[PDB]
RNA sequence: GAAUGUUACCGCAAUAGUAAUUGAACUUAGUACGAGAGGAACAGUUCAUUCGGAUAAUUGGUUUUUGCGGCUGUCUGAUCAGGCAUUGCCGCGAAGCUACCAUCCGCUGGAUUAUGGCUGAACGCCUCUAAGUCAGAAUCCAUGCUAGAACGCGGUGAU
RNA sequence: AGGGAAUCUGAACGAGAUUCCCACUGUCCCUAUCUA
């Protein structure tokens, strides 16, 4: 049973894998950019807590995501 | 003040039952004579507690507790938390702890004082022993076991590790609890010392299998007669 | 109790007739071991 | 197979007779020895077990139960039997002058053609001071060493679409024949109750015909069910009431329900009436005529003397899955709806 | 032998040829059962456990120093849907046992994940070596 | 194997033997056949018979070899000690004469099914099964008199002491009927005679005893004057790691003059030189003195008839073989007395109400009655737990009646708004 | 005794119902039905599926935020029973579910505004 | 293990039939027959509803 | 299934079959017994194994309710409806049927066998047997459990 | 824009054969249901 911050999997398919709970933690500066934009919202908070619970279809939300945070960096 | 008992023909005594300073807890078997066993050296001056947790008879591996506070796991019906606070004296306080783990006894090791805990606990239990117990916690291996209650026997006088301690091991964790610390056995040679026997600060009741050599080490440790 | 298996009594025909010949055969028998 | 239960054929009828009765003690009072109503329903209870000795001693346990509905029985007559060398006669039966639309039913095959012209000179026969009728009486209390009570079922408060009852015969186990014949007396035309024959916590053997499966295929081809089968000891757990509402509110639940699920049971109706919940499961499907009978002798183990203490009835929809009590949770759950408004 | 008090029936979900993971930190990683101790007899039918039966079970994939001897194995996880007496039906992820002597005394300190309610009330000293209960 | 050896399967006195192992190939094996078949089963049917004789025999037997302790492979005192309580040249006769007559029966069995493949008659065949069968027969009546010696040592060594070479132990010797019996008799729990005569002991009895938290075992001899009882307890002496308490009577009592047990300690002290001496005293007095003139001695005088000195004596042979913040604790606990389980006058324990109201698992146990509560009428209770659909637990808390005046004040708050039109 | 929440629906979990599924992780997943048992191991999201409540709260179909719903708390610190303290309970309770239903309709006219 | 028709197991339970064991059949049998007087009154009742 | 007036209901039971099985768990116990190592049994209660009789409250399974939904193709000139696909394919799934893959239930009186006995002859002792006589096996016969003789019978309703 | 690895046979082979390792399945434990 893993757990890591969402900052350690962005900087890095083979992550998701082994991972069961990405973390959310406000005191970073570098997640309050990252809560500020159209996605972080609908569905996409429960979505981080229960890895294993996705599916196809929840992956793709994520995989999206990491690129979107990718360009910020 | 060393008694040898068994509950239903066993010498884990610290499985089927908690024992403290301020109360005893005994499960319910068909024999009342664990409970009678406890009635003798006792009597009427520390309340005997007859219960279940989760309808379990494992209740003292299962449950965290000192003279201050009682802790139970999440499976703790409403039923049983209600019978607990019913029978208790109101000096002593309950909490039902939500956890990853839910066998206490293997998981908080404490006197009145001082607690060890398992390294893998949670940040919110870490706060509530803290303030519920009102004793200090340490995440402490005892020579790679990793459950501190099942393989150390505590007490404010004393306590017990199993023989398999180094003596490294022994020097640094009784500068932790300020305590003297002796590597003994209990039921013939059982490496389980925490459930082996039940102690506070005026009893020890161990399993009918202990031998006497054994025996005197747990009563010098403790510091009894 | 379980009552077991009787024994019949009644004769069949090869057993009363070779009855009669190994009882004829006793006396051919009989006969010479009276000469020695 | 088990070579007792041969031959493996379709038994007379779907109400199967009671073979045996509970023996008999010449000094208690007038009391039934068996009951009779019709097997409708299976449901779900939770109880503390107070069950010394085992591994669940002040613990709960879920456990499956089965509702026969039992509408409250109709005495109708009486049946006087002779101890004879070739096993027992009835000498006299007796009715009651007025029996109801029912049983007159029960003696026709087709009822609407019929001029219902049943019990008319037996009637007459009662009409004046007696005479006959108190002859037939003293017939039976003077000879007659056992004395059985017809009765019937009360089929219409039933919501079977059967409207045809069930005569049956019922044995007394209170002591001296003249108790016997005159407890009858004073119970002509009079209706007997469920809860005047049992109780809770009390061991009884339900007896019905096993759900018929038809045709089937030393291991032999044929016949498989519609077999007549006695089954004992089956603790009774609840007598219920028609009137009384709240029948599946236990000491704990306490809310005002019937044990009646959402919708009734599956292809039978609700509960109207009297009612034994027993537990396990009785021979028989639902609509089933079920007989019950109490013990034959004295069984007490601990599964026999200890006290039900009943903690929730599942009232949920067996017709579908369970997810809801009362209609009340289902809507206060959902919200309102849009026909609701 | 080992086992405390009686012992009441639960659903069969692990007969003899069944791997199932090792959950003590003694050295193996899995399981391989070949006897269950205190099974039924049917024809035809294979021995079958269930979670809190000591099995006789080989070592497949762990170290060479729990291997070349088979051992005693008590279920701790069934993943089967067995009953509980408090309503419920449940069932686990994986299939788990930790290994024994033959008194019901633990080889391993630690046994990880959760640790079924009714294997740990029939042996005391698995509820000793016990991190998660149910 | 160790120590004892009571675990012997019994030996049969060679006639009832033959009367158990001919009797069972009569029962186990099929009986019945026609002359009339084919010659194979009947061929197979003799075979079948005479081999399971054989393994019948050969079963007996194996059973009588590995059952008996292999005398020189043992132990130095046990090889010795079997030799001094039986002849030890028969011992081995007799087990090499069962050897022997197994290695026959295995012959005889293989011998007759290889002639009995050749049988061309029933009769044949007959007289070939009773041949083998009778054959096994003569070799084991030829054993009536081994066997007989065999059940009288497996009686015999089914019931002799278990002594422990390797753990601490303190042999107690003396003349025969010094007052040694008396010793072992006050020092431990082991009937033993004080019978006023020479050789009332026949044999090494043992008292086991615990002292300082250890395992002590005091061997109690016949005593020395040469005889199988005597020569018993000089190979105690011997072969164990010990230290032997010699016991005089410095009295009338005994028989004996205490010149003579002078005489036979100077004479033994050759073969326990090596066993560290204590000796007890239970012109004259110099020659008590001339005892002490051996290396290792220390003389102690006692009485039986006190218990002191009797303990003491058991604590310098003890030494000799050695040698060789504050915590919490309630006042309501503290001025509780102790439980004395031979009291009249004690408080009741829950084993002895359940004695009272009957039965041990037919008492349920009242889990009310013993919990702590404001008012004791509501003792009984109740507790609903559940109120359609949501478990009442979950809404359990204190002041629920000014938390729900706050969402009353909240009903107020939107009554007028008009939410509800 | 314990009503429970279905881990999909949210539905009341009445004991004798469903199935509990314990994860190596060990947690409780408690169902109300197959239907959510299954959708459950086909591993949907619940939030995407109309029929459940968790879908029903985020998309604001209904209520969230109350101070009805802030009484239904998973309590931890037990009582010593008070025969006056659960009577007040039981006449508690049939109030707060009162207010519930009648705030619940509040919602669904505001919802609902603006179609007639 | 001993059968169903085992003698001893018979008079043991013979032994337990003549304690508790019938004496509660024997109230439970008396608190139904009660029900069952109880029984005749309120039909009784209904006959003289009719009868007023 | 004709027949024994018809017809209907309630019955009786000759006869034939028959069924339960084994394991250990708690007290009794760490007592009897034991140098120690060890270590019982009856009475009380608790489960389980095999076998049988059932039953579908729930769980799992199952689907031409082909119930609803989704996908692929194909036709009405396009939407919707579906025509259609050797049941085109996929998900869920009621009712029904169902699994130690689910759940419930499965007995108590006499007569005896080996054996242990009582009184007591034969035989001026004795002797369990000869005349008598008490106990005593999972044995037997009953109780219970299944069919009812269609040429066994009975009682009762209907002119 | 079904695998993989060896070996026996005439280095890949050839629907050659055998053995093992990994995956899969009602062949079975143990059958259950539906359609034609």
């Amino acid at each position: 049973y893993h757990e890591t911050s969402i900052l350690d999997f962005v900087r890095t398919i083979s992550m998701l894998g082994e991972m069961n709970k990405f973390t959310i933690d406000e005191n970073d500066h570098e997640w309050k950019i990252l809560k500020k934009l159209k996605q972080t919202t609908d569905e996409f908070r429960s979505c981080i807590e229960d890895l294993k619970v996705l599916g196809k279809k929840d992956f793709k939300m994520i995989l999206r995501w990491r690129k979107i945070a990718r360009e910020i960096l | 003040m060393a008694t040898r008992t068994q509950f239903e023909n066993s010498n884990e005594i610290g499985v089927f039952s908690k024992l403290t300073n301020t109360y005893c807890l005994v499960a319910v078997g068909g024999s009342e004579n664990f409970y009678s066993a406890f009635e003798a050296e006792l009597g009427d001056a520390i309340p005997i507690v007859h219960t279940t947790i989760a309808g379990t008879r494992i209740i003292g591996r299962m449950t965290a507790g000192n003279r201050r506070g009682l802790l139970v796991p999440t499976q703790t019906t409403d039923q049983e938390l209600q019978h607990l606070r019913n029978s208790l004296p109101d000096s002593v306080k309950i909490q039902r702890v939500e956890e990853r783990l839910s066998a206490l006894g293997n998981v908080i090791c404490c006197n009145d004082y001082v607690a060890l805990v398992h390294p893998d606990i949670d940040r919110e239990t870490e706060e509530l022993i803290s303030d519920v117990l009102g004793v200090e916690v340490f995440r402490q291996t005892i020579s790679g076991n990793i459950l501190v209650g099942s393989y150390c026997s505590l007490s404010n006088q004393g306590g017990l590790v199993h023989p398999q301690t180094s003596v490294q091991d022994q020097e640094e964790l009784s500068s932790l609890l300020q305590v003297p610390l002796v590597a003994g056995t209990v039921n013939r040679g059982s490496s389980v010392v925490g459930a082996g026997m039940v102690v506070n600060d005026y009893l020890a009741v161990t399993g009918l299998d202990t031998t006497a050599p054994e025996l005197s080490v747990i009563e010098s440790i403790f510091r009894l007669q | 109790m379980r009552v077991r298996k009787r024994q019949s009594r009644r004769t069949s025909t090869k057993l009363k007739e070779g009855i009669k010949k190994k009882a004829s055969a006793h006396r051919k028998k009989e006969k010479k071991m009276a000469k020695k | 197979g088990h070579l007792g239960f041969l031959p493996r054929k379709r038994a007379a009828s779907i109400r199967a007779r009671v073979k045996a009765f509970p023996k008999d003690d010449r000094s208690k009072p007038v009391a039934l020895t068996s009951f009779l109503g019709y097997k409708a329903g299976m449901t779900t209870i939770v109880r503390d077990l107070d069950r010394p000795g085992s591994k669940f001693h002040k613990r709960e346990v879920v456990e499956a139960v089965t509702v026969v509905d039992t509408p409250p029985v109709v005495v109708v007559g009486v049946v006087g039997y002779v101890e004879t060398p070739r096993g027992l006669r009835s000498l006299t039966t007796v009715w009651a002058e007025h029996l109801s639309d029912e049983v007159k039913r029960r003696f026709y095959k087709n009822w609407y053609k019929s001029k219902k012209k049943a019990f008319t000179k037996y009637s007459a026969k009662y009409a004046q001071d007696g005479a006959g009728i108190e002859r037939e009486l003293a017939r039976i209390k003077k000879y007659a060493s056992v004395v059985r009570v017809l009765v019937h079922t009360q089929i219409r408060k039933t919501p079977l679409a059967q409207k045809k009852a069930h005569l049956a015969e019922i044995q007394l186990n209170g002591g001296s024949i003249s108790e016997k014949v005159d407890w009858a007396r004073e119970h002509f035309e009079k209706t007997v109750a469920v809860d005047s024959v049992f109780e809770q916590n009390e061991m009884i053997d339900a007896i019905a015909v096993t759900k018929g499966h038809g045709f089937e295929g030393v291991a032999r081809a044929g016949q498989r069910g519609y077999h007549s089968r006695t089954s004992i000891n089956h603790k009774i757990y609840r007598v219920g009431k028609g009137d009384d509402e709240a029948n599946g509110a236990t000491s704990f639940d306490r809310t005002k329900k019937t044990i009646t699920p959402m919708g009734g049971f599956v292809h039978y109706g609700e509960i109207k009436n009297d009612f034994i919940m027993v537990k396990g499961c009785i021979p028989g499907n639902r609509k089933r005529i079920v007989t019950l009978r109490k013990s034959l002798y004295t069984n007490t183990s601990r599964k026999a003397l200890e006290e039900v203490s009943l903690k929730w009835i599942d009232t949920a929809s067996k017709f579908g899955k369970g997810r809801f009590q009362t209609p009340a949770e289902k809507h206060a759950f959902m919200g309102t709806l849009k026909k609701d408004l | 032998n080992g086992a405390q008090g009686t012992k009441f029936r639960i659903s069969l979900g692990l007969p003899v040829g069944a791997i199932m993971n090792c959950a003590d930190n003694s050295g193996a990683r899995n399981l391989y059962i070949i006897a269950v101790k205190g099974s039924g007899s049917r024809l035809n039918r294979l021995p079958a456990a269930s979670l809190g039966d000591m099995v006789m079970a080989t070592v497949k994939k762990g170290k060479p120093e729990l291997r070349k001897k088979v051992m005693p194995a008590i279920v701790v996880r069934q993943a089967k849907s067995w009953r509980r007496r408090d309503g419920v039906f449940l069932y686990f992820e994986d299939n788990a046992g930790v290994i024994a002597n033959p008194k019901g005394e633990m080889k391993g300190s630690a046994i990880t994940g959760p640790v079924g309610k009714e294997c740990a009330d029939l042996w005391p000293r698995v509820a000793s070596n016990s991190g998660v209960v149910v | 194997m160790q120590l004892s050896w009571k675990d012997i399967p019994t030996v049969a006195p060679a006639n009832d033997l033959l009367d158990i192992v001919l009797n069972r190939t009569q029962r186990k094996t099929p009986t019945v056949i026609r002359p009339g078949f084919k010659i194979t089963r009947i061929r197979a049917f003799y075979m079948r018979k005479v081999k399971y004789t054989g393994e019948g025999f050969v079963e007996k037997f194996e059973d009588i070899l590995k059952g008996f302790p292999n005398i020189n492979d043992v132990h130095p005192f046990h090889r010795d000690l079997m030799d001094t309580l039986y002849e030890k040249n028969h011992y081995k006769i007799s087990l090499a004469a069962i050897s022997r007559a197994k290695s026959l029966v295995e012959q005889v069995a293989r011998d007759y099914v290889r002639l009995l493949k050749f049988g061309q008659s029933l009769f044949q065949c007959k007289q070939l099964k009773r041949a083998a069968l009778g054959r096994m027969a003569t070799i084991v009546k030829k054993l009536r008199d081994p066997l007989a010696y065999l059940e009288q040592v497996r009686q015999h060594i089914g019931r002799l002491p278990s002594i422990d070479p390797n753990t601490r132990t303190l042999l107690i010797c003396g003349y025969p009927n010094v007052g040694k019996s008396s010793f072992l008799r006050c020092i431990t729990k082991s009937d033993v005679d004080v019978q006023p005569y020479a050789f009332t002991t026949k044999s090494l009895y043992v008292g086991h005893f615990d002292y300082k938290y250890l395992r002590f075992q005091a061997i109690d001899t016949p005593g020395i004057l040469m005889n199988n009882i005597e020569m018993q307890s000089i190979y105690a002496i011997a072969h164990l790691r010990s230290c032997v308490l010699y016991f005089m009577d410095l009295s009338e009592q005994c028989g004996f003059t205490i010149e003579a047990q002078v005489k036979l300690f100077h004479s033994i002290k050759p073969l326990f030189a090596n066993k560290s001496v204590m000796v007890v005293i239970n012109e004259r007095a110099q020659l008590l003195e001339s005892v002490k003139e051996v290396p290792g001695v220390e003389i102690m005088t006692s009485s039986c008839q006190l218990e002191e000195n009797v303990m003491e004596v058991r604590n310098k042979a003890c030494e000799k073989l050695l040698a060789s913040r504050t915590p919490f604790i309630p006042e309501s606990v503290k001025n509780l007395k102790k439980y004395d389980p031979e009291d009249p006058n004690r408080r009741k324990l829950a084993r002895d109400i359940e004695a009272e109201n009957g039965g041990a698992g037919v008492f349920n146990v009242n889990l009310k009655d013993k919990y702590l509560l404001e008012d004791d009428e509501w003792k009984n209770d109740i507790m609903p737990e559940i109120l359609d659909g949501k478990n009442v637990y979950d809404f359990l808390d204190p002041e629920i009646a000014a938390k729900l005046q706050a969402l009353e004040e909240e009903e107020e708050k939107l009554e007028n708004e008009g939410f509800y039109n | 005794m314990r009503i429970y929440q279905c881990h999909f629906c949210s539905s009341p979990c009445y004991p004798g119902h469903g199935i509990m599924f314990v994860r190596n992780d060990a947690k409780e997943f408690r169902f109300c039905r197959s239907k959510c048992h299954k959708a459950f191991k086909q591993r949907r999201n619940p939030r995407k599926l109309k029929w459940t409540k968790a879908f029903r709260k985020a998309a604001g179909k209904e209520l969230a935020v109350d101070s009805t719903l802030t009484f239904a708390q998973r309590r931890n610190v037990p009582v010593r029973y008070n025969r006056e303290l659960v009577a007040t309970t039981l006449k508690a309770m049939a109030r707060i579910e009162e207010i519930r239903q009648k705030r619940e309709r509040a919602f669904y006219k505001n919802r609902m505004r603006g179609n007639k | 293990a001993k059968s169903l028709r085992a003698s001893s197991h018979l008079n043991a339970k013979s032994v337990k039939r003549r304690g508790v064991f019938q004496k509660a059949v024997d109230a439970r049998e008396q608190r139904i027959s009660d029900k069952l007087k109880e029984d005749l009154l309120k039909q009784k009742l209904e006959d003289l509803k009719k009868k007023e």
